[PDB]
């Protein structure tokens, strides 16, 4: 059924990894690598309700503010595992000016100063680190935070080009089992963790294209 | 085909 | 040389209407018709620094709250003229869904609570009319508001759709002539203009697309 | 080519 990626204080609306080319300065095509949104509402996989967060341990950043240590500090509903199928067809790096960006979207009943840090992985270590602070707008009752365009870095693009001419799919789905990303969502006044998002990737097959699910994390 | 390779020639001067 | 359509209080940084055709779920093209902001700098025009405001009495709404009653009331700095020269050349519509709408951004010294009314002009009289309430976000000391993706009404896409379909660009330009925008943004809770725009409209005919000039509104 | 009679198949039921 649907699933919302969300905890008592803060709900992720919205994620999507893109690439923009500008054919010329009135004209943008965007491919969507993955995608969380309206247009892509979040389900449940009908054959896996959780995972367990020691099946996930060493793929993740281990040690003081790594995965383990912060589900442990909670609040355990604040803590989700998504498995995107990524959509890697595309050429629209060939021709014009490009932009790799990553936008999201959040709520809240709270007026707050949320900070978010989000942590690529290779075979469970570190290598790319991006921290963001945002500011609300107070929409319709609750507080809006908006992530806009936030720039993919040299490694991650390098990571996708490389990707995405590889000539088989296999190959393709044993580079992505390496790959990781951990999404924390923090008060930064309270320290409290808002949000936590743990990032597993295959490649998408479907006509459909990119797709997910959405997995509850647990220690049983 | 090395899936360890792979991340190497991206990741290997950023292993810190 | 370069032009802020900008009062003491408000400056608006983006401005653009746009056509976007979703051709899959994680694919879509967007055209600019017209556009105002960082890919689009804005430029005073060298034969002309000023519009005289009764020049244009005629093309824009009439008696209370009107254009000439709005200016009278002041501050004259919140007051702009934009002419645009429209990029129509896009054939966006033919394939997939599309979507159009208007995106703009501004930037103000304070925190308010704004309201956005734009009236939709033909042969001097309104014929659209859309309200919009902004909050503001606090961002690196000053905040910032947002109208994104308001939609075009019915009556907006009918005229674009036969505005594009004309076998002459006399013909575009004698239609655009009698189309203006009046757009006036509000303090709600002090009734203060912060920002007024009278827009006219061209088509272009350049190879670098959509173009416009900022004139500064004068009652000499 | 009339510019009254383009804008008046759009906005005449609208005028008010
Ligand atoms: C700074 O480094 C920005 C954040 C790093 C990546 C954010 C999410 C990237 C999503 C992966 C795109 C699809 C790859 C198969
Ligand atoms: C609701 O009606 C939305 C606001 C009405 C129009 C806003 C600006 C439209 C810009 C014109 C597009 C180019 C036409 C040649």
């Amino acid at each position: 059924g649907p699933r919302s990626v969300a905890s008592s204080k803060l709900w992720m609306l919205e994620f999507s990894a893109f690439l923009e080319q500008q054919q010329d300065p009135d004209t943008y095509n965007k491919h969507l690598f993955v995608h969380i949104g309206q247009s892509s509402p979040s389900y449940s996989d009908p054959y896996l309700e959780a995972v367990d967060i020691r099946q996930i341990y060493d793929k993740f950043p281990e040690k003081k503010g790594g995965l383990k240590d912060l589900f442990e500090r909670g609040p355990s509903n604040a803590f989700f595992l998504v498995k995107f199928w990524a959509d890697l067809n595309t050429n629209i790096e060939d021709e014009g000016s490009s932009f790799y960006g990553v936008s999201s979207q959040y709520e809240s009943p709270e007026n707050m100063i949320i900070t978010c840090s989000t942590k690529v992985c290779s075979f469970g270590k570190q290598v790319v680190e991006k921290v963001e602070t945002e500011y609300a707008r107070y929409e319709n009752g609750h507080y809006s935070y908006r992530i806009h365009r936030s720039p993919l870095c040299e490694y991650m693009i390098n990571f996708i080009h490389k990707l995405k001419h590889l000539p088989e799919k296999y190959m393709m789905n044993s580079v992505l089992e390496n790959f990781t990303i951990l999404q924390v969502v923090t008060n930064r006044d309270t320290q409290e963790t808002l949000l936590c998002i743990a990032y597993v990737f295959e490649v998408s097959a479907s006509e459909h294209g990119a797709q997910h699910h959405i997995y509850r994390l647990v220690k049983e | 085909f090395s899936p360890a390779d792979f991340h190497x020639d991206i990741a290997c001067d950023v292993a810190r």
